[PDB]
């Protein structure tokens, strides 16, 4: 078993930046990848982000590629996605994921993760 | 005396990101057997139950999301990084060329020749097998950038 704590969540408008958290509990970071999922209204959920704990390469969808930036923290366990230059589009239900995988071929891969938190909506107007 | 040791550092640096990517990819296989074979909570490690001549076929050779021809290109990649990297040891890059050899038998590919109706523990050992040349090439490399 392992332990996911969000908070950041919140309104902003077109253009703006924001930043979410994921807290985690004990030596999962060691040997769990970290990513970021948000589901847009009506829709699946989708992969926005992940960080590799082996290479500690970082993983964008093409979407929010080079407005989006995910962070990790050893020593407080904490995990931030940096979200710039926010469009409507953008506006969802950030979920956070742990993985037991460290490649590329793996982090992309919403089946392939273990653990989920409850996540925070973000609107963006 | 030093001098181009930007080449050395360089050329080392690279060498480790993908002997790193490599083996970490490896180890996500191996991984992915492990849990298809068993379940979630399966651990790669030895001593392990309920061997499985599936797993290795749905993880490697599956359709829609299978992993042996990434594998197999991932391989070349390095086998071909390795050459750029060597010196004139045609009898040393032969040797680690044949560890990472590509090539099936007959008419089928590389990974459906290894990993077609393999167990489970067959399929995790050979796959360590890899990773072990990839380090062992990543060492006879680094001592050759040395010069």
């Amino acid at each position: 078993d392992v332990q996911l704590v969000e908070s950041g969540g919140g309104l902003v408008q077109a253009g703006g930046s924001l930043r979410v958290s994921c807290a985690a509990s004990g030596r999962t970071f060691s040997s769990y990848s970290m990513g970021w999922f948000r589901q847009a209204p009506g829709k699946e959920r989708e992969f926005v982000a992940a960080i590799s704990r082996s290479d500690n390469s970082t993983y964008y969808a093409d979407s929010v590629k080079g407005r989006f930036t995910i962070s990790r923290d050893s020593a407080k366990n904490t995990v931030y996605l940096q979200m710039n230059s926010l469009k409507p589009e953008d506006t969802a239900v950030y979920y956070c994921a742990a993985t037991p995988y460290g490649s590329r071929y793996y982090l992309r891969e919403l089946r392939e993760y273990d653990y989920w938190g409850q996540g925070t909506q973000v609107t963006v107007s | 005396n030093p001098e181009k040791v930007k080449v050395w550092y360089e050329r080392s640096l690279v060498l480790q990101k993908e002997a790193d990517s490599l083996c970490t990819f490896i180890d996500d296989l191996k991984l992915a057997i492990a849990r298809e074979s068993d379940g979630k909570d399966a651990k790669v490690n030895d001593i392990r139950r309920k061997d499985n001549l599936d797993a290795s076929s749905v993880v490697m050779l599956n359709p829609i999301n299978g992993k042996g021809s990434t594998l197999r290109k991932e391989v070349d990649k390095f086998r071909e990084l390795v050459a750029t990297l060597m010196t004139d040891k045609a009898k040393l890059k032969l040797i680690e060329q044949a560890l990472n050899t590509e090539s099936g038998t007959k008419g089928k590919s590389w990974e459906s020749s290894l990993f077609e109706n393999m167990p489970t523990v067959a399929a995790i050992t050979l796959l360590t097998k890899l990773q072990s040349d990839v380090r062992y090439a990543q060492g006879e490399v680094l001592a050759d950038l040395v010069k």
